[PDB]
């Protein structure tokens, strides 16, 4: 099981570094800057899709995986939410695709890309259930070679799209890679023949409509917060200098988000299912002590391997191109640490599903962002982004630890 | 670091010319770079500069679309192609640097000048 | 940062003719794909014209094809377009772009999505 993670976290790094390489080489620091506020567009999708339900999806299947009447209900009233909510993005897309391109690039320039996403985002909703559904039923291998198929299958889609279409190629091909997982997904379904496909049938359920509902707020509430302060940070980047400049300073974030990825899991199934158990206020602090003492140095000791080797990082990963932003890796790398420090107190809110705590949690990130935005980014450039980044996370991871003392007591 | 300048003269009015401002000193990378004008009892005056990541470039109005500057790393150099040229260019020109700089139009925002060089265009 | 400045436009009489030219100061000019793309009030910014940065290859829309032309100066890093045969439907405000090879593809020479560096734009209108 968890080896079959392993091996799915590991495709999706490696095709991850190969197209953030191919669209590093081919399109320069313009490009890499360029399209950071669209591929925050896709994990958005990722994420706010099919009204974001797919966690408590593979939640309430496993839960009610022995009931056939209510397991029925669950995927049925998933599969009802995944389409409405695909059609009205749907409508959403192709009605509003210049005011969206221009809050991604700064012009009305890519509606029809835009436009295009109304059809791609089908995709990532109802693959990113198929998914879902799969977890629940304890389908590891199901999972994992749906998701191996869907990097590969994404670099041949990607691959093709930017020779043919250009820059707005390699855009589409950004969203296809996840849009794409639906077809091994559902060939894998299929087969496997884990879910009966009557199941799909929409139908609606008031009563976990409601509780799958939080799981929408949860969606909507990260949605809202650090990918819109990520977007006009950019933005304010690019016009006080160039895209040039953002692609430098993006080049950054995309380093770091390699191995950010795998310590990421080492903390996800080793520690969600372990908080939501315990409720003894002495046991969570014995978890959230004990889980900073590996998270904290395992952190620590990559990033300063990558400062170290912050010149090989830049010429392997990206061009020569983009050797400006060797000086930013001091700043940014600390506030990776700070950063997935505070991880640990946020998987703690999202063990205890307390929306109001998550709110103000993406709220303070959000705000500090923003501000040491306004002050560092108009007079250092990509540095003053990567130097309110580290900021940020200085702040809130301390904040993160007074309001823990708090509660704590 | 030390700036000196070269590739000024008298040229033609439509003719191009390339300044030279050769930076000598260690971190020419970390460093942005300006270029100013000066009229014979007038202050001296924005021309271009480039950020110090090399990825954004300043002009003046009188000057975009004319004038170009870039840098070379390799043998810490830094131009100012200039294209153009027409007697209103006619000036002392001067190269400056300044460390995480080269985004300002002001001549005090800079730390190191060089000596500067004469460009008169005639006609 | 290659950064483009229009120069031209204006009013014209039917059936008349208008030179635009666009300059650019940055390396490496001969390296960029250049082109000329027009738009109206509330419209996308529309494909006219495109030369290549090698052989000198050029493209034009359907609805200029032989009434413009478009070509480079290298060596004074300017492109110009001569538009002949003017109507009513040129009526825009008509860009230079500048972008290089790979942002094009094969098929996406027309997109100006496709082009990161943009100039000013110039008003050209048309009488009847």
């Amino acid at each position: 099981a968890s080896l079959w993670t392993a091996a799915s976290t590991l495709v999706k790094i490696g095709a991850g570094l190969l197209v953030g390489k191919l669209l590093a080489v081919s399109f320069g620091p313009a490009g890499l800057g360029l399209a950071a506020n669209f591929r925050q567009l896709i994990t958005v999708l990722g994420v706010l899709a099919g009204a974001g339900i797919f966690n408590g999806v593979t939640k309430y299947v496993a839960q009610y995986h022995d009931n056939p009447q209510q397991l029925r209900r669950v995927v049925g009233t998933s599969s009802a939410m995944v389409l409405g909510f695909s059609t009205l993005m749907a409508l959403v897309f192709v009605l509003a695709a210049a005011p969206i391109s221009q809050g991604l690039f700064g012009n009305t320039d890519y509606q029809g890309l835009v436009r295009l996403v109304a059809l791609v985002q089908m995709g990532i909703a109802w693959g990113n259930l198929l998914l879902a559904l799969m977890k629940g039923f304890r389908d590891a291998a199901g999972n994992a070679l749906s998701l191996i198929v869907g990097s590969l299958i994404g670099v041949l889609a990607y691959y093709v799209s930017y020779r043919l279409g250009g820059y707005e190629g390699a855009l589409l091909g950004l969203a296809l890679i996840p849009a794409l997982v639906v077809i091994p997904a559902a060939i894998m379904l299929i087969k496997r023949g884990v879910i009966p496909l009557s199941y799909l049938k929409p139908s609606w359920d008031n009563g976990l409509a409601g509780q799958l509902s939080k799981f929408t707020l949860m969606a909507l509430i990260t949605s809202v917060t650090l990918p819109v302060a990520y977007i006009m940070m950019r933005k304010l980047l690019a016009a006080q200098y160039s895209w040039d400049e953002v692609g430098i300073w993006q080049g950054v974030s995309s380093i770091s988000d390699a191995y950010l990825q795998f310590i990421t899991a080492s903390f996800s199934v080793y520690l969600l299912p372990t908080l939501s158990r315990l409720t003894e206020k002495r046991d969570i602090t014995r978890e959230v002590v004990k889980s900073l003492k590996f998270v904290l140095p395992a952190v620590a000791a990559a990033s300063f391997t990558v400062w170290l080797l912050r010149d090989f990082a830049i010429w392997l990963l990206l061009s020569n191109k983009f050797t400006a932003m060797r000086d930013l890796f001091a700043w940014q790398l600390v506030g990776d640490v700070l950063k997935v420090g505070a991880y640990v107190f946020g998987y703690l809110v999202i063990a205890k599903a307390s929306l109001r705590f998550y709110i103000l949690a993406e709220v303070s990130q959000f705000t500090l962002l923003m501000v040491f935005a306004h002050w560092l980014i108009p007079a250092h450039g990509a540095l003053g982004a990567a130097q309110a980044y580290m900021a940020t996370y200085i702040v809130y991871f301390s904040l993160c630890c007074g309001v823990f003392l708090l509660w704590r007591r | 670091v030390q700036l000196v300048e070269s590739g000024g003269g008298l040229v033609q009015a439509g003719d191009s010319l390339t300044l030279s401002c050769a930076a000598s000193g260690r971190t020419a990378y970390r460093y942005g770079m300006g270029w100013f004008r000066q009229h014979p009892g007038k202050e001296r005056e924005f021309v271009a500069s480039i950020w110090w990541t090399g990825t954004t470039t300043y002009y003046a109005d009188s000057v975009k679309g004319r004038f170009t500057i870039s840098r070379d790393d390799v043998k810490n150099m830094v131009y100012l192609q200039m294209n153009s040229l027409k007697p209103e260019d006619t000036a002392v020109y001067y190269c400056a640097a300044k460390f995480y700089g080269g985004n300002s139009k002001r001549p005090g925002d800079y730390a190191y000048w060089g000596q500067g060089t004469q460009v008169t265009v005639s006609s | 940062q290659v950064q483009l400045v229009e120069s031209g436009g204006g009013l014209v009489q039917a059936g008349g003719s208008l030179g635009l030219s666009c300059a650019a100061s940055g390396r490496t000019f001969s390296n960029y794909v250049m082109a000329w793309f027009r738009q109206a009030p509330g419209k996308e910014r529309e494909f006219v014209a495109r030369i290549s940065e090698s052989r000198g290859t050029t493209d034009y829309a359907d609805s200029v094809k032989g009434r413009f032309t478009i070509s480079r100066d290298n060596a004074k890093n300017t492109i110009y377009l001569q538009m002949n045969s003017l109507n009513p439907g040129d009526t825009a405000v008509y860009s230079c772009a500048a972008t290089l090879p790979a942002w094009t593809g094969i098929i996406g020479g027309r997109r100006p999505g496709n082009y990161p560096y943009w100039g000013q734009g110039t008003q050209v209108t048309v009488s009847s």
